[PDB]
C-alpha cells in the first residue's frame, strides 16, 4: 500500500578499494532504481528483512531512537539492539523479549523487554542529532554486519528528493546470527513519523569514481 | 581552405586511425585483466598460494 | 619483501598521495595485484610500486 517512487538513492561501497578517475563495475546485492517503497507513518507495523534493508527515516524527525533486530524476537534466538542516549550509542547483542509498541523530565527506559543472556556489546559515538536526512543500510553476510549513513539537508520532507547518495561504511560488526524480521524503535512524547524500507538483491551496478575517488554517478543494468 | 575545416570540429573520417590505438589498447588491457583471473585455483596473486 | 596481514610480496613502499577510506585496507589494480595498503598497526597509507 501507498507505493512511493524511491528514485535513485541506495548505493553503497563494497569494501576495499580506493581508486580514482575509474569507470569500474562491481556485482553485489543491490537495491533497484525507480523501485517502490510502501510509505510508513502512530503507525509502525512489523517488517521482515528479506536480505537487505534500506532504512531512511524522514527529515524533521526526532522520534526514531533505536532498533530491535532478530529472527524470532523471542528468548531463544540471539537478538540485536542499538540505543542512542544522545551522547553515546549502546549496542546490545543480548537476548530479549516481546514488546508490541515500546517507546521513549522527558521519560525513557520503558523500551527494554529483558536483559538476560548477553552475547556481545559495543559502544561508540552517536551518529548525528529541512534536516540531515537519516539513511541506513542493513545487511548480514556470514557475520559481518555493516553501518551506512549519508545525512543531507533538503526540502520536501515526506517525498524523497532526487540527487545522489553514496552510503559510507561506518561500523563493520562481525556477529554471526540470523536476521529475518525486525522492528525499529520510536518515542511517544505526549506522532506520525515517516520512514522507508528498501530491499537488496543481486542486480548489476556500474560505478564511477571522481578525481577525489568518491562515487558521484552510478547506473544499473535492468532499467533500460 | 576547406581541408582544415572539414577536419576542424569533428570529422567522421578520423575513425580507422583513432581506434587502431584503441582496439590495441584494450587488447593490452584484456591481457591485464587475466592476471586477476582465477581458473579454479583459490587465488589470483601467487603470494596467497 | 613485504608481508601485510599474510600477503607477502615484493616492491618499493612509499607514502601515499591517495586519500584512503576509512574503512579500509587494500587498493587493487586492473592487474589484480596490490597497489596501496594501510599498515596493519599504523594509520598511515603506503603506495606500493
Ligand atoms: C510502482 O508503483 C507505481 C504506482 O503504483 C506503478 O505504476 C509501478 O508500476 C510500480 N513499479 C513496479 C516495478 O511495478
Ligand atoms: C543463552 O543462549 C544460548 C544459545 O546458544 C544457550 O546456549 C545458553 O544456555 C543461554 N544462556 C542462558 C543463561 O540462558
Ligand atoms: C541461521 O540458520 C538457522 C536458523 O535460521 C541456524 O541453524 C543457524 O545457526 C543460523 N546461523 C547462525 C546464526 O550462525
Ligand atoms: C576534491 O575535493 C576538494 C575539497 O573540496 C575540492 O577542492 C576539489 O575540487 C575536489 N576535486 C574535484 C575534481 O572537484
Ligand atoms: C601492537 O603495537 C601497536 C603499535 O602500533 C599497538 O597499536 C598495539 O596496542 C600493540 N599491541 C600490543 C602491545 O600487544
Amino acid at each position: 500500500p501507498a507505493y512511493t517512487n524511491s528514485f535513485t538513492r541506495g548505493v553503497y561501497y563494497p569494501d576495499k578499494v580506493f581508486r580514482s578517475s575509474v569507470l569500474h563495475s562491481t556485482q553485489d546485492l543491490f537495491l533497484p532504481f525507480f523501485s517502490n517503497v510502501t510509505w510508513f507513518h502512530f503507525d509502525n507495523p512489523v517488517l521482515p528483512f528479506n536480505d537487505g534493508v534500506y532504512f531512511a527515516s524522514t527529515e524533521k524527525s526526532n522520534i526514531i531512537r533505536g532498533w530491535i533486530f532478530g529472527t524470532t524476537l523471542d528468548s531463544k534466538t540471539q537478538s540485536l539492539l542499538i540505543v542512542n542516549n544522545a551522547t553515546n550509542v549502546v549496542i546490545k547483542v543480548c537476548e530479549f523479549q516481546f514488546c508490541n509498541d515500546p517507546f521513549l523530565m522527558e521519560s525513557e527506559f520503558r523500551v527494554y523487554s529483558s536483559a538476560n543472556n548477553c552475547t556481545f556489546e559495543y559502544v561508540s559515538q552517536p551518529f548525528l542529532m529541512f534536516k540531515n536526512l537519516r539513511e541506513f543500510v542493513f545487511k548480514n553476510i556470514d557475520g559481518y554486519f555493516k553501518i551506512y549513513s549519508k545525512h543531507t539537508p533538503i526540502n520536501l520532507v515526506r517525498d524523497l528528493p532526487q540527487g545522489f547518495s553514496a552510503l559510507e561504511p561506518l561500523v563493520d560488526l562481525p556477529i554471526g546470527i540470523n536476521i529475518t524480521r525486525f522492528q525499529t524503535l520510536l518515542a511517544l512524547h505526549r506522532g506520525a513519523a515517516a520512514y522507508y524500507v528498501g530491499y537488496l538483491q543481486p542486480r548489476t551496478f556500474l560505478l564511477k569514481y571522481n578525481e577525489n575517488g568518491t562515487i558521484t554517478d552510478a547506473v544499473d543494468c535492468a532499467l533500460d | 581552405g576547406k581541408i582544415q575545416d572539414s577536419l576542424s570540429s569533428t570529422a567522421s573520417a578520423l575513425g580507422k586511425l583513432q581506434d587502431v590505438v584503441n582496439q590495441n589498447a584494450q587488447a593490452l588491457n584484456t591481457l591485464v585483466k587475466q592476471l586477476s583471473s582465477n581458473f579454479g585455483a583459490i587465488s589470483s596473486v601467487l603470494n596467497d598460494i | 619483501n613485504f608481508n601485510f596481514n599474510g600477503l607477502t610480496g615484493t616492491g618499493v613502499l612509499t607514502e601515499s598521495n591517495k586519500k584512503f577510506l576509512p574503512f579500509q585496507q587494500f587498493g587493487r589494480d586492473i592487474a589484480d595485484t596490490t597497489d596501496a595498503v594501510r599498515d596493519p598497526q599504523t594509520l598511515e597509507i603506503l603506495d606500493i610500486t
